[PDB]
């Protein structure tokens, strides 16, 4: 790292396990979620809801 | 002030002999700084180690040495027929710096 | 290329003076810190004296101390040794040499470029000097 | 009128430090031209109305 | 016109144990003379 950067050492303390996070939207906006069973994430969804 | 001595003053062996030689000092060197150099008569002197265990830039692993306080040794794993020459040790540590009497290995 | 030139040398009456010089080439002579070394026929070798890369630091051997001074040009590129009441036991080949490109301080922290006079990578032909009656 | 040559070191891991390490060509003073017919018409004007 | 000076220093460099000789050149407008009345030692102002 000498020649590219200070280096930080990570506080020994703090865990790196992931933590699922939940991601909200404002209200006056939504989030719409595709339900269907098989899904390549392009194209129409036939069955949605809607999630805060 | 300090006064390095050197030995055998002079070693006599058939190339592709193992060698070494002892210096020491009077007093000890401080940070292991001592140093070696080698002449041939005729030509000005080279530098074989820097500190007392580093090879100078063009200098072979053949050439080696160690050393801590006042006794440091150099060793030549084998002995090549141009490795025939005077040695010299010299103490950078405490002014004035100073050379050892050196060594002589000859077969001539 | 790289190479050090010595000139100045001769046959001085003793309690005379002689000044010797150094000329140097293929390598930056601000980086460096250089010495004289003599060498008597049949002797060994013989530290005389060394400077800094700036001359800011000095350094004689007991032999030679109080008679002897040394200084440099940095812009001739170019080392200068004045020699004073000259013995007999004085008469030597002087060599010129090149010391180190870097020191080290009493705290471990290297500086490059401020170069010292410990120890020689580089070495002349060398000159003689000669004191006679 | 200068022209300067610019190096640079590191002085640091992520850090550099930038200064002319020469001049080419003679080194000259900076120096600026004000027109003096145009601003000796401007003083004359400025004193008038400050004559006032 | 000495509105400009060929300064040395030791400057830092990427290791902590090391230091690094530079030259450059500074105008005499950022430079203030240490009082050392030698007139060859300086520093920033
Ligand atoms: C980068 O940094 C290095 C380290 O600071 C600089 O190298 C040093 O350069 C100075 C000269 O500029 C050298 O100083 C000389 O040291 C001599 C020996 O010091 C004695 O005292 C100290 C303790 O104070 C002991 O440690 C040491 O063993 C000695 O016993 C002095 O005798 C010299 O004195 C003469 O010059 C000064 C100049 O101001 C006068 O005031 C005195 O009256 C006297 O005439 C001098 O002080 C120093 O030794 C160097 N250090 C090393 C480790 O070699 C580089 O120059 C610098 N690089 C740049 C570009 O600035
Ligand atoms: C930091 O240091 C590393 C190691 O010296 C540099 O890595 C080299 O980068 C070149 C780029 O062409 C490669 O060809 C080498 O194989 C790399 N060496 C190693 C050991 O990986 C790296 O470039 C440096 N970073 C910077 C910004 O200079
Ligand atoms: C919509 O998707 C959900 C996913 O659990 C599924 O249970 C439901 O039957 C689907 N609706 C239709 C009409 O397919
Ligand atoms: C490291 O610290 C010890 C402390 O006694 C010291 O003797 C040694 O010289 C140091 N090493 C370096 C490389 O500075």
């Amino acid at each position: 790292n000498c020649n590219t950067s200070a280096i930080t050492q990570a506080c020994p303390k703090v865990s790196f396990e992931p933590i699922p996070i939940h991601y909200c939207t404002p209200a006056g906006f939504a989030i719409l979620k595709c339900k269907d069973e098989g899904f390549n994430g392009t194209g129409l969804c036939k069955n949605v809801s809607t999630v805060q | 002030e300090i006064v390095l001595t050197q030995s055998p003053g002079t070693l006599s062996l058939s190339p592709g002999e193992r060698a070494t030689l002892s210096c020491r000092a009077s007093q000890s060197v401080s940070s292991s700084y001592l140093a070696w150099y080698q002449q041939k008569p005729g030509q000005a002197p080279r530098l074989l180690i820097y500190g007392a265990s580093s090879r100078a830039t063009g200098i072979p692993d053949r050439f080696s040495g160690s050393g801590s306080g006042t006794d440091f040794t150099l060793t030549i794993s084998r002995l090549e027929p141009e490795d025939f020459a005077v040695y010299y040790c010299q103490q950078y540590g405490s002014s004035p710096y100073t050379f050892g009497q050196g060594t002589k290995v000859e077969i001539k | 290329e790289v190479q050090l030139v010595e000139s100045g040398g001769g046959v001085v009456r003793p309690g005379g003076s002689l000044r010797l010089s150094c000329a140097a080439s293929g390598f930056t002579f601000d980086d460096y810190g250089m010495s004289w070394v003599r060498q008597a026929p049949g002797k060994g070798l013989e530290w005389v004296s060394g400077i800094n890369w700036n001359g800011g630091s000095t350094g004689y051997a007991d032999s030679v101390k109080g008679r002897f001074t040394i200084s440099r040009d940095n812009a001739k590129n170019s080392l200068y040794l004045q020699m004073n009441s000259l013995r007999a036991e004085d008469t030597a080949l002087y060599h010129c040499a090149r010391g180190t490109d870097y020191t080290i301080d009493d705290q471990g922290i290297h500086y490059y470029g401020s170069g010292t006079y410990w120890y020689f990578d580089l070495w002349g032909r060398g000159t003689l000097v000669t004191v006679s009656s | 009128p200068n022209n300067n040559t610019v190096k640079s070191i590191r002085i640091g891991p992520g850090q550099a430090f930038y200064y002319t390490g020469d001049i080419i060509g003679d080194i000259r003073q900076a120096h600026c031209n004000v027109t003096r017919s145009r601003w000796n018409k401007t003083l004359q004007e400025v004193a008038e109305k400050l004559r006032t | 016109r000495e509105g400009l000076k060929n300064c040395s220093f030791n400057m830092t460099t990427e290791l902590r144990d090391k230091r690094q000789k530079v030259y450059s050149l500074f105008y005499r407008l950022d430079i203030v003379p240490i009082n050392e009345n030698q007139g060859s030692e300086y520093r920033l102002i």
